[PDB]
């Protein structure tokens, strides 16, 4: 009941609620089960319906003569009970409870006894009051929402129906590979700690992200152990809803559940080395950068840059975030001094000046990422008439390669349409590409918080 | 056991600690409090001052008085026998006039703790998190600017002093103007054990240790506050 | 010397430093000139060619037969004298020195001689160390950057060349209308107080964005008194370089400079009733918002959203600026009952509750802003199985319409690429749309911040 | 005139004022400040003091002495004749020990100011912006947190009452434990006036008003720097 890789990796799975109205929800879950390629068994279930999408289709469950490991559940909610009994006659593991109409509306003891009758056939519950979850490695895509994701690392966890659903399609947009969506919604049994659990052990996971209203009394404790321990190994972005006062309350309100206390959730994130993200847009940047990076070894971070203002721009940012630039190494100026003009800074950012063609950004990038005592790059661009910014890209794209080593790199590119192409073009190669140097910096430092949230781990873990 | 305490006080329906037997309680974990005795008559009242030594200060003993000092229940810095006496008896007097219905445990006779940099150390029960440890400097920077800073417990080494330099008033902790830096090793462990104090009495609560008084050399919880349930 | 009418709307121009050499900087002004569309006399200057892109050119500006007011100019630093002695004998009004190499270099001496011969002649310099300026409404392009911009009413100071110049280019990706560019790099003799008196008088320009590292000794009193007057009719936005100890000192090193102070220049800018911006982003999103709207007339915001999630992000959001919602007027909150289900919730934010259909965000736009009680309005969509992006957006536009009022409006769209292609829609359209609930609160916000900075200027303005 | 007061410092080169020409000038233009006889023998510093009511306050009157504490040259709460002669002397010889060669103009007699919250009004000169007053509340919280507001001058009265409102430690003028709201009408008024002294007096490089004590009605300037160029 704890174990959760047949939810993830099931040889059978049967669909509730499908049939030959292609608007119905379950029917479109069904869809895209079937549109994004799932290989093991799926079981149409329908009353009258003898074939749904060319697949022979059953009344019941227990009808359906194999062992069905997930049934996702797309029914009215007066009547989900009795396909739990049902799904419990037939040794289901996992009910998908999609239906909306549970505690999330004041029917609170509807959804306890859902769940109890769940356990009493040792049957968890996902939900209810949820879109789905997708696994790319299974491909699986158990949802209602878009029919496709970017493949990738990134697990992204949603206690919001509207909100993750819709940032379920704005991963594409980022660019972002997904290794799994899931929609935990109401959170009545399966919650945040079981499926950090799973993603702990999951090789195909390195980053989770996960927006999260809150958890419920009395696990918190169990939140931590298991938050700070996956920290050892992989990132924990949280887009935390009620981070202010003003937000819990209005949250508290709606549900009517107590306020949680803003300081405490934030010290105990600390305490989970996980990072807490005031915005979608900073926590998709973040997961970016995480997920195409390994974690800076040192503090030597180099900025390159062929403009002051940008350069500023990046150190102002920097320094919001606790990040402190120190002078290069002397190789690395000395390297650079061979093409770059004598009005040139080197006092870290490198500002090669905006005059810099091109391939100085190649010449530049190569130079700092092989230096020794350089441990992370910021490649800052303002697009001139004397440069390509597609050139600038394709030349931090070659250093990169030949440098052969995968230090962390971010980059900062300022213009035009031209500019947005040449970033786009960047993020699809998974190089961490933004269209203002601040956004770079900022995900530049998410790598470096990261690094100093295992480190918080770490020594909070320390044998006496 | 120390256990004892919790035990007796729910066998009489109170739902709090008196201030010695906080202070006892906190102490069989290692926090250092103010040295006390339980005085039952101005004659052990003298004899025990002169065993902490001068000065001392003198306190009612009684549920029914939970803010001592608003009715003229506490009298300090007390230099001689004289004074100590003197100091007994209109307390008696003083609580027996505004809380007439009152029951006499006795007067609490403790020493004197100099001035140093006052602190404060809490522990309070979350719903999510469970026994988290509060801490913040004394007086008006908890009690006006609410400048505290929180751990879920049990605290590691890296909890207590990472929280230490988070609040805003850190700096009067490493010396200022007319004040020598304090001991924050001592703080740190009167930090964790607060924490152990919340992860193993399941019946503690809430807890206040406040004010303590930072040194050079350790720290001394001057009054401490243990709610039951 | 002080009106600068002739410099924005000159009569004839001339370009010194052109050449039959298209790569050149003069060479590529000159071009820009020709195609941005200039219809008074450009005179390239050339000491050889009789004729550059098909106009007459002269050795020098004292040959040409007209009354030059502005002359470009890109010669060698080490000619820029000879030709400031030429051009004040001809009667020349401004000189716009494209050409670096003075002050931000060391020479220090050589720009001060500059700036006294210019005077000499009752002659003005911007710059030097610039990449010129455009100024839409008399069809001018005096830069060698983009050829084009969006026509608008942003006018933008840049003291930054390269970032400048990259972001005059980027004001066309975010949909920004521009009513003029101005580089003013060295800024040796016209400063932003010179132009901040010029953008005050133009009835083309109603919001001004500045990329501001520091501002003359002794400038700043007059800086105040100039900029706290125009932001009783225009917004100011001020992306400050050097906002941090840290970024200051970078500045200050560089030119070797005392490091301006970061508290006393935030007072400064309270005082001007001007909105300082940590970035770029920022800036713009702003930016867009203040030149589409009006400011709100009231604190009655409404919040309207198809999701729960994207609502606290606002309300968080919107805490973070100061900015708290209040209960909806009663009848608004009636009106919107007539179609929504009995599960919404109006606490502010409206939540119209996922499964709402296109019509509902019409219905509640509409109703929301003909609201006498309603002062502003931040919409914020969620890309659902039962929606369409471009659905809600036309509903939305139509609503604005109907209501025929100019009530303040920003929206937020989180989803796929369908999402995207209706944000540029709204924007294209001149409604502040962004892709995140956070970035449309904060935009809304900008709107807020700006009322209140208006009103902290009134009152120190106060008549004793 | 009070400039005669700048242009006699300036004929003496002297790039201060002393403390009674500190205050005495401030003065003139409606901040407040304590009484100041200038006393150049015990016997009319007792005379003074007498004059003035007791308690009072000595302290040395010399352009040598800056820092008058770290001198042993400052001798507060003086109730009687007898302490009068006795803190005369001490700091004759407290500053006559420390720096032997000092340049005295007399011993300075003042009331002793009773307690309040203390604050500091500053005014500097910015390269960019000019005239420039500074707000903060006094100790630790300008000192060691640099916890302060800038106007440029001259303040409008939502320039120096916003600025009041600003600093992190603004509770502690609007009442906290064991003491009640201040006047900050007073303290407004203040700042105002401070931003017209740094407009109007060009040979005025600084000024550095710390404590400024702040009552429930009025505040009262008890040190005053001017520092001149
Ligand atoms: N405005 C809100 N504030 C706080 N919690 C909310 C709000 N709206 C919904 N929730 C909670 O969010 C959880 C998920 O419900 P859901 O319907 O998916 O939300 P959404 O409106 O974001 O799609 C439920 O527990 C529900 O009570
Ligand atoms: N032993 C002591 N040494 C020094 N100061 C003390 C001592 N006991 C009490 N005080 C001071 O007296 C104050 C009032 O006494 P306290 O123990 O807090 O009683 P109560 O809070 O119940 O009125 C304390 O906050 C502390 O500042
Ligand atoms: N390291 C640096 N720190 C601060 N300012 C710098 C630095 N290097 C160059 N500058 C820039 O010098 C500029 C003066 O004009 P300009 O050279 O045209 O700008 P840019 O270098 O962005 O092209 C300032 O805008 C400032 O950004
Ligand atoms: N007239 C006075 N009334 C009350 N307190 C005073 C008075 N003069 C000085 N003090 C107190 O004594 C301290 C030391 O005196 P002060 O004038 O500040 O000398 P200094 O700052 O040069 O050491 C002051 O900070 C203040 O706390
Ligand atoms: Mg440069
Ligand atoms: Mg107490
Ligand atoms: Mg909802
Ligand atoms: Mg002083």
């Amino acid at each position: 009941m704890n174990d959760l890789e047949r939810l993830f990796n099931p040889s059978a799975i049967a669909v509730v609620g499908a049939s030959k109205d292609p608007s119905k929800i379950g029917s479109q879950i069904l869809r895209n089960l079937l549109s994004y390629g799932f290989k093991g068994k799926v079981y149409p279930i329908n009353p009258t319906a003898d074939e749904l999408m060319g697949l022979k289709c059953y009344p019941k469950v227990s009808d359906v003569p194999d062992k069905v490991d997930v049934a996702v559940i797309s029914v009215p909610s007066d009547k989900v009970l009795g396909v739990i009994d049902d799904c419990g006659k037939a040794g289901v593991k996992f009910a998908v409870v999609i239906t909306s109409g549970f505690k999330e509306v004041g029917n609170e003891e509807l959804e306890e006894e859902l769940v109890r009758r769940a356990h009493s056939y040792g049957m968890r519950v996902l939900g209810p009051n949820i879109f789905g979850y997708l696994y790319a490695p299974a491909r699986l895509n158990a949802t209602f929402g878009p029919k496709d994701v970017l493949s990738g690392n990134v697990a992204f966890i949603s206690q919001s129906g509207a909100l993750g659903i819709a940032l379920m399609g704005y991963t594409v947009v980022e660019n972002i590979g997904i290794s799994s969506i899931v929609s935990v919604g109401n959170k009545a049994d399966l919650d945040d700690v079981d499926l950090l659990d799973f993603f702990d052990k999951d090789p195909n996971t390195g980053v989770i992200m996960i927006y999260l209203e809150g958890i419920a009394p009395g696990r918190g404790r169990m939140f931590i152990d298991v938050a700070s321990r996956v920290s050892l190994r992989k990132p924990i972005i949280v887009i935390k809803a009620g981070r202010t006062e003003v937000g819990a309350r209005a949250a508290a309100s709606h549900t009517g559940s107590i306020a949680g206390s803003v300081a405490i959730y934030e010290s105990a994130f600390k305490q989970s080395g996980i990072l807490m993200a005031k915005s979608v847009e900073d926590a998709f940047d973040w997961t970016k950068a995480l997920s195409w990076n390994p974690i800076p070894e040192g503090e030597r971070l180099i900025v390159l840059t062929n403009g002051g203002g940008a350069g500023v721009q990046s150190t102002d940012t920097f320094a919001d975030n606790g990040i402190y630039l120190s002078k290069p190494p002397e190789s690395l100026i000395q390297e650079i001094k061979k093409f770059v003009p004598p009005f040139a800074s080197f006092a870290n950012p490198i500002d090669i000046t905006g005059m810099a063609p091109d391939d100085w950004y190649y010449m530049g990038t190569l130079a700092a990422l092989k230096n020794p005592d350089v441990d992370a790059l910021t490649v800052l661009y303002c697009q001139t008439a004397v440069t390509t910014p597609i050139g600038v890209a394709k030349g931090i794209v070659d250093a990169i390669k030949e440098a052969g080593n995968s230090k962390p790199v971010t980059v900062g590119m300022v213009g035009g349409p031209e500019v947005a192409e040449a970033v786009s073009f960047l993020n699809k190669q998974r190089i961490a590409a933004y269209p203002t140097p601040e956004r770079a910096s900022s995900a530049m430092s998410a790598l470096y918080a990261y690094a100093r949230a295992r480190s918080y781990v770490m020594k909070s873990l320390a044998v006496r | 056991s120390s256990r004892d305490l919790l035990l007796k006080a729910k066998e009489n329906g109170r739902k709090s600690l008196l201030e010695h037997e906080a202070k006892y309680f906190i102490s069989s974990y290692g926090i250092p409090v103010t040295n006390i005795r339980l005085a039952k008559s101005e004659e052990e009242a003298v004899n025990f001052s002169r065993e902490i030594g001068f000065p001392v200060v003198l306190k009612i003993v009684s549920p029914q008085v939970v803010h001592k000092s608003d009715v003229g229940g506490v009298k300090v810095n007390l230099r001689s026998e004289e004074e100590v006496r003197k100091a007994y008896r209109e307390i008696i007097e003083n609580v027996k006039r505004n809380v007439p219905n009152a029951e006499i445990e006795g007067i609490l006779v403790q020493e004197f703790a100099p001035p140093g940099v006052e602190l404060i150390i809490g522990l309070l029960r979350d719903p999510q998190f469970g026994p988290t440890v509060m801490f913040g400097l004394g007086g008006v920077f908890v009690e006006l600017f609410r400048d505290v800073s929180f751990r879920v417990a049990p605290l590691s080494e890296q909890d207590a002093e990472s929280m230490i330099k988070e609040v805003k008033a850190y700096k009067l902790l490493t010396g200022f103007r007319g004040m020598e830096p304090v001991d924050i090793e001592a703080i740190k462990d009167a930090l964790i054990r607060a924490g152990r104090i919340g992860v193993e009495n399941e019946e503690i609560a809430e807890m206040d240790l406040n004010p303590v008084i930072a040194y050079p050399k350790g720290i001394k919880v001057v009054d401490a506050r243990i709610i039951l349930r």
